[PDB]
């Protein structure tokens, strides 16, 4: 799974994000919609203007899913079961969109916590999101 | 790249705020820390054997400056990116055999160092303008792939 | 692409042997069962519920001939792949929302179907000329992206 | 996630390769060196001309590691953990190059087993090769 150093960096870094988890997931989805416009198609039902309520509310759901996964770093497949089948099977999300959101979460976190995003935290949070993306993309492979 | 006028102002406006000789250094060491297979290509540079060693490395800093300088040049030639980066894609392809996927990874690590260094000023809009530029430079360094 | 005289001759020579219609039905039925998220764009074609339904589906087959027939106009037009494809690159980008990496996966699925059909004619040297073409095509279908 | 269907197809396809495995493994490397010249950077010690014995010998080694994987599908982690250490950790080979070799293994098999490489075997082998690449690209550290 992650090495023990990686788990420790992921847990502390997401631990000190704290209450801002919801806000960061929200701003991560905005930076992916603007920066990568092909991703706007999965959300037509939404209003995608800066500060939209649906984007704020869904931003909390994404971060709460990443706190469950920071909580169970070894139960990661079991923990994200419903979410792997909802993404691969039901929403058929293209794999690359998970590499784009992950990029916008590392940009959001650097912007808000310059202090904490040292190079090793950065490396542990990328391996953490690449393994979260592998679980969600697992019905494809 | 097709940058509107509002986007080009947002990019050149953002770029006057960049300490080129602080950003480039931090961006090439994180590339080396975060995607270790890139270390292979700089192994002539010394001790790249751990985060603080990549990050404190003289040659990593001086070469990152050079890298972010090439970005600056390219920023005042957005309509002719290919032609400003043609000799440099011959260097990367023919001689260095750097896989094109890594042009993109270094483009996005520079987008993370910029958000880290500028905070609120590297807003979702500025990022989006700037992601187009990083894609254009990535394609421009890959045009000479022989 | 900057394609050599040897290689054009190699590509064209051999394209004369491929029945564009049977390979296009095939490439497209295989993209949709190998890479299952690409079915998202072809929701209307119907039962794509298993590879026998996909392969044999009249619409995957009808559509497939049309992407292979566009591939053909791109062949010998090599010099100008960016305008041959400009209409379809904006079609993909702005109307269908196809992320560009799937232009690389359909290119490679055409290459294993060409390898399946031409067998020995599809030797390592003709494959190498073809990876240049399919890279060429995707790059062009990606131009109008940003 | 490599399910039963894919397990059953990997075994059968590879069954039908049989003793041509090492020939395939060498054609596939030759196609890789020809189609994507950047990969050649890892073999400066090899002679990489048409059918060098070095390439044919290394071709055999890849095909025998893929047969170990085919007899260990429930746990390629264990099966390939010394090969992980060698490519990610020790030779630092770019994760992009594993998909390029996969792709070229697939063109080889298809070219050689056309009336046997069908859509479902094509997706089973492509998830198999994507799961083997994931394992050999785990230890970057
Ligand atoms: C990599 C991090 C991701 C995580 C942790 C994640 C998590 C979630 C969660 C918690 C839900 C809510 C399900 C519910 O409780 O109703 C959801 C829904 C959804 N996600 Fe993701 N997601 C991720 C990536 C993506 C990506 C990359 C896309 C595609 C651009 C995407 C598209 C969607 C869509 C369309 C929905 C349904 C929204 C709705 O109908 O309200 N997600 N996701
Ligand atoms: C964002 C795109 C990039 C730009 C703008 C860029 C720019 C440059 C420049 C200015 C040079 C100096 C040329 C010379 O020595 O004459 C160069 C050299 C080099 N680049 Fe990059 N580069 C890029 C991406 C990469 C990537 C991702 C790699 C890593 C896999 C790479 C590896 C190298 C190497 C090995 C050298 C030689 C360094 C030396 O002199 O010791 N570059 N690059
Ligand atoms: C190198 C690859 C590709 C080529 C040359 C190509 C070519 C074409 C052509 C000929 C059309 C007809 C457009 C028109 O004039 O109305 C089209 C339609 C379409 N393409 Fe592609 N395409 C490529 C890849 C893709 C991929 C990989 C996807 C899917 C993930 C995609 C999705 C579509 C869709 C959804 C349509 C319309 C289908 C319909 O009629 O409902 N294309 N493409
Ligand atoms: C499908 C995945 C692959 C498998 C199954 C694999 C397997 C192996 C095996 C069995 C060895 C032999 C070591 C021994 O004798 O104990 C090896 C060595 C090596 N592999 Fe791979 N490999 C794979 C992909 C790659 C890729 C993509 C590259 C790079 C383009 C690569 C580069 C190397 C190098 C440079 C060596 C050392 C060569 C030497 O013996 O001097 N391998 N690999």
């Amino acid at each position: 799974v992650l090495s023990a150093a990686d788990k420790a960096n992921v847990k502390a870094a997401w631990g000190k994000v704290g209450g801002q988890a919801g806000a960061h997931g929200a701003e991560a989805l905005e930076r992916m919609f603007l920066g990568f416009p092909t991703t706007k198609t999965y959300f037509p039902h939404f209003n995608l203007s800066h500060g939209s309520d649906q984007v704020k509310a869904h931003g909390q759901k994404v971060a709460d899913a990443l706190t469950k996964a920071v909580g169970h770093l070894d139960d990661l497949p079991g923990a994200l079961s419903a979410l792997s089948d909802l993404h691969a099977h039901k929403l058929r999300v293209d794999p690359v969109n998970f590499k784009l959101l992950s990029h916008c979460l590392l940009v959001t976190l650097a912007a808000h916590h310059p202090d904490d995003f040292n190079p090793s935290v950065h490396a542990s949070l990328d391996k953490f999101l690449a393994n979260v993306s592998t679980v969600l993309t697992s019905k494809y492979r | 790249v097709h940058l509107s006028a509002e986007e080009k102002e947002a990019v050149l406006g953002l770029w006057g705020k960049v300490n080129v000789d602080e950003v480039g250094g931090e961006a090439l060491g994180r590339l080396l820390v975060v995607y270790p297979w890139t270390q292979r290509f700089f192994e002539s540079f010394g001790d790249l054997s751990n985060a603080d060693a990549v990050m404190g490395n003289p040659k990593v800093k001086a070469h990152g400056k050079k890298v972010l300088q090439s970005f600056s040049d390219g920023l005042k030639h957005l309509d002719n990116l290919k032609g400003t980066f043609a000799k440099l894609s011959e260097l990367h392809c023919d001689q260095l055999h750097v896989d094109p996927e890594n042009f993109r990874l270094l483009g996005n690590v520079i987008v993370v160092v910029l958000a880290r260094r500028l905070g609120h000023d590297f807003n979702p809009d500025v990022q989006a303008a700037f992601q187009k530029v990083v894609a254009g430079v990535a394609n421009a360094l890959a045009h000479k792939y022989h």
